[PDB]
């Protein structure tokens, strides 16, 4: 998805949407592309153990620093594991499996310190219903640069959060959309296409073009 | 180290 992201990305810039004659943004929404699952909260505890997040669901998962991934459903039950090599395995928290006591403490200790004590990004906005079966999406990669957090989801999305205004962009390329989380918390959802065909502000549009620098840094890290 | 408190 990344490569189709990018190309979508070089579309969008590629049109100078900042720069039309008119700039009719409001005319480039869909609220229908809203996201099925983003990243609502995070910490960053990768210098001895991992990242944590939680997703909008409430979910919550960890990226270990031995690349090895733990994923707890929102029933607070379900567990996820998946090994450096790819292997998942389904378990629960309350069977208490022992090789893992250590991640699940962990994991535990990540959720409740995001319940207790920081803000759910989107926390205004009901996500698009997704397909009951479709599998939870997990971390495949993350990173920070001077000006924000890139966090690249399974599922193909890949959300920036920026560290000085608090404005998000998380990009969908399944559906070429995007939604722009702005200064005042609020959430508008744009199809790329129509953003090319209607343009967009200053702030969006700058926005836009460091993403595309963003999803470059991750295909070229891969991995 | 966080997302926003």
């Amino acid at each position: 998805h990344l490569s189709d992201m990018l190309q979508q990305l070089h579309s969008v810039n590629a049109s100078k949407p900042s720069e039309r004659g008119l700039v009719r943004q409001e005319e480039a929404e869909d609220p229908a592309c809203i996201p099925i699952f983003w990243v609502s909260k995070w910490v960053d505890y990768s210098d001895k153990y991992g990242l944590g997040y939680q997703l909008c669901d409430n979910s919550v998962g960890v990226l270990f620093n031995d690349s090895t991934r733990l994923i707890l459903y929102n029933d607070g039950d379900s567990l996820q594991y998946i090994e450096r090599d790819g292997t998942e395995s389904y378990l629960t928290v309350s069977s208490h499996p022992n090789s893992l006591m250590k991640k699940i403490t962990l994991l535990k200790y990540f959720r409740n310190y995001m319940s207790e004590h920081l803000l759910k990004a989107g926390a205004n906005i009901t996500p698009r219903e997704g397909d009951e079966l479709a599998r939870l999406p997990y971390l495949r990669t993350w990173f920070r640069t001077r000006s924000a957090i890139i966090l690249h989801l399974s599922n193909g999305s890949v959300q920036i959060n920026f560290f000085q205004d608090h404005t998000k962009l998380i990009l969908c390329p399944l559906m070429a959309a995007v939604t722009y989380i702005d200064e005042k918390r609020d959430f508008r959802t744009y199809r790329l296409s129509l953003l090319e065909e209607y343009g967009c502000c200053k702030e969006l549009a700058s926005r836009l073009r460091y993403a595309r620098t963003m999803v470059d840094k991750l295909l070229s890290s891969r991995s | 180290l966080h997302s926003t408190a």
